[PDB]
RNA sequence: UCAGGGAACUGAAACAUCUCAGUACCUGAAGGAGAAGAAAGAGAAUUCGAUUCCGUUAGUAGCGGCGAGCGAACCCGGAU
RNA sequence: GAAACGAUGACUGAAUCCGCGCGGACCACCGCGCAAGGCUAAAUACUCCCAGUGACCGAUAGCGCAUAGUACCGUGAGGG
RNA sequence: UGUUAUGGCGUGCCUAUUGAAGCAUGAGCCGGCGACUUAGACCUGACGUGCGAGCUUAAGUUGAAAAACGGAGGCGGAGC
RNA sequence: AACCGAACCUGGAGAUAGCUAGUUCUCCCCGAAAUGUAUUGAGGUACAGCCUCGGAUGUUGACCAUGUCCUGUAGAGCAC
RNA sequence: GUAGGGGAGCGUUCAGUCCGCGGAGAAGCCAUACCGGAAGGAGUGGUGGAGCCGACUGAAGUGCGGAUGCCGGCAUGAGU
RNA sequence: CUUGACUGCGAGACUGACACGUCGAGCAGGGAGGAAACUCGGGCUUAGUGAACCGGUGGUACCGUGUGGAAGGGCCAUCG
């Protein structure tokens, strides 16, 4: 929705979604460095399908 | 009823939890959210005939330090 | 990964003019003192670390 | 005349009236009957939880002008600062930019708001100018 | 008491005389059972993965020793 | 129409901020209409030039248990 | 919230043209403006009421009413 | 065509259900009333039509048995 | 003021109702599901799985045989 | 073949055209052995007394056995 | 003997509805051990854990509302 812009529901220009990998952000590490870059880039299509719909109008 | 202007005429009333904080607090936060009331006092003036009726503070310093429209 | 009054630590990292975090697991248990170990920053790379802070 | 006049032929079908078809009774057996409330986003499956801040800006932002469309057809009529609205860039509401995609060698004198760095390396090679503004 | 039947999973990926890719993971095991022979990796967990493209040689001697190499298919 | 006062059910699939909503209702003053007005202003061109109204900007800037949700103004096109 | 500015309830309480308010903490430049006095049709809203029309009803419809807020219910508000 | 005698066959309807002739709901009978709608310059898709790398107007103006004008703006056109 | 663990009337107000009941004109073609995971979830909902329509692809489907490997049940056995 | 999806259509009000019919009598109502693959549609006969089919197109408050559904009417319990 | 309990990355696969999760050859900056082939991006493997949000802390210099700065925000770590 409204809220969802600036966090990654992001849209590509095939018309996909950009969601990565959430596997630690902030708290709670001190696992590996490459979990830690483990960060991605990313998405499915199966919830891509209904996720631009919050973000539809607004690309 | 004031002298100049009017009287009453309140606002509502918050009060906050998580109070302070380290100025960089988590977050503060809310409680109160309820509506509230305001007034003042009275004292015996006269202009153009004897009175007594009500004054406001502020116009009890200009009366008393001036007299515009009023005396005492 | 939790964290209390308990023995051991989580202690930050930090080197020889090179701006960098390790932090690793410390432990207080047998010996620590020096967290001194070497580590690679920013650019140089290549340098001792001293985590002890 | 009107009444030997035809339709569409498929235009539109007719509507959908849930009245009748003997065992039409409509929707879901139980709940998701009745409701205005069904709502197929909201916080609580896994969009929240999903990890983003960054920041929202979104400034100047400028015309894309093909390279293509510029060189090959019309007359190389000397762009410059107006005739270009006839030029299909129509925007206003902003500046104009000038990249490069289509080849094909040209003389010609552009006043765009800025280009890219092959841009200007095209144009020149096959002779002309680009402005910008100072 | 009672709990937890486990997920786990397990089994022989790639199976015999099969043609796999460099990279594809051909057992999943939990020891060593499956020796990596010639052509194969294992790793940490002592999965066994596929270092170059080719076909899935078993090898079985008795087991306690067995193993799963790479031959080239070209 | 303006003004003094001002809910709750409801939504948030529970509920305190929040939303419902300055909605309902009470009250006060006035007319055929009201309100509003002649920049200590919008605004980033050293432009615009009283107010209201419509379009549009735009679900855009932004607001928010950054949740449910709420959501402008300048420019520009007009009626006058 | 980094919360500017308008707005007042309580304490306070400056300048006046080599001056003052603003420009979203704040500072300097740089602009925009000159508050503490008032009135001001028009374009906007509504339909007790009159006129005209309608891919509006036509007697279980259409307003409650082909007139009745009557009969009838209630102490009453009210319902009808 | 109407009525009939005899023979064979033959567990109302609906709903709710793992399962209904059900000793589970509903309903005296017949009229008549009675339930998937409407809205927004919204979002997405299918079919059809006009122009087609172009495609369109909104408020409003003007004529109004009749409709034209109105390019503010919107959508393609470049992405990361 | 003939039903008071908060009177009555009008209103917000078509309050909400994951609950129950009902949802009418015909024929034709297909054709399910009550499983898995998460859920202040357990008669509820999101995703998947299974149904249909349309497009694209174009045997990849299905069974059955041959080849090739993987498994430790039945049986058995007593070598831990 | 149940939810569900897809296809063809029937009937009803209104509207625009088209064709027409009606006091030697319209719609409506009544009966009826005919027509059509179904929704349904005609033929004639009886009622009626002022209006109305057919075709094409468009728009719907458009199709009832159920909802302890609504207004009405009339049964059963009974000459109790 | 040492700080590979590395930094910038991932060919390709296991697994899950999703979100997670898992293994991994190999390119580079670079390191440590060995004479050398070579090994090393924690530990024989399998448990030793927790999304978002709001915030504390070090580093980088993108945003920063007339302009130059700052407040605040952003990104890479990271603590709760
Ligand atoms: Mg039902
Ligand atoms: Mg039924
Ligand atoms: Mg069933
Ligand atoms: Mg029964
Ligand atoms: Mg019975
Ligand atoms: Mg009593
Ligand atoms: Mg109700
Ligand atoms: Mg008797
Ligand atoms: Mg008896
Ligand atoms: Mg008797």
């Amino acid at each position: 929705t409204h809220k969802m812009a600036k966090r990654r529901i992001k849209i590509t220009g095939t018309g996909k979604v950009m969601a990565f990998k959430s596997g630690k952000r902030h708290q709670n590490t001190g696992k590996s460095g490459d979990e830690i870059r483990g960060k991605g880039k990313g998405f499915v299509l199966a919830k891509a399908e209904w996720a631009r719909m919050k973000l539809m109008l607004p690309r | 009823t004031g002298k100049k202007n009017l009287v009453v005429n309140s606002v509502i009333r918050r009060g906050k939890a998580r109070a302070d904080g380290g100025v960089g607090r988590k977050t503060t936060g809310i409680t109160k959210r309820v509506q509230r009331a305001n007034l003042h006092k009275k004292a015996i003036r006269e202009n153009g005939q004897v009175k007594t009726v009500w004054l406001s503070a502020n116009a009890l310093r200009t009366l008393s330090k001036g007299p515009y429209k009023g005396i005492e | 990964a939790k964290d209390g009054p308990r023995i051991i630590v989580k202690m930050e990292s930090s080197a020889g003019t090179g701006f960098y975090y390790t932090t690793t697991k410390n432990r207080r248990n047998t010996q620590a003192k020096l967290e001194l170990k070497k580590y690679d920053p920013v650019a140089k790379k290549h340098v001792v670390f001293r985590e002890k802070k | 005349g009107s009444r030997k006049d035809r339709k569409r032929v498929g235009r539109g079908p007719g509507g959908t009236d849930k009245t009748a078809g003997r065992g039409h009774k409509g929707q879901k057996s139980r709940s998701g009957a009745g409701k205005g409330a069904f709502f197929e986003g909201g916080r609580s499956r896994l969009i929240a939880r999903l990890p983003k801040r960054g920041f929202n800006n979104v400034g100047t932002t400028y015309e894309v002008v093909k390279l293509s469309q510029l060189q090959d057809l019309e007359d190389t009529t000397f762009d410059r600062d107006t005739l270009e609205a006839y030029r299909l860039v129509r925007r206003k509401n902003r500046p104009v930019k000038l990249l490069a995609s289509g080849e094909i060698s040209r003389a010609v004198t552009v006043h765009v708001d800025a280009a890219s760095a092959a841009a200007i390396k095209a144009v020149e090679a096959a002779g002309g100018r680009v402005v910008l503004p100072e | 008491n009672g709990r937890d039947s486990n997920p786990k999973y397990l089994g022989v990926k790639k199976f015999g005389g099969e043609v796999v890719k460099a990279g594809n993971i051909l057992v999943r095991q939990r020891g060593t059972k499956f020796k990596a022979g010639q052509g194969v990796g294992m790793g940490r967990d002592h999965t066994l993965f596929a270092l170059s493209d080719g076909k899935v040689v078993f090898i079985n001697k008795g087991k306690g020793a067995r193993f799963i190499s790479i031959e080239a298919a070209q």
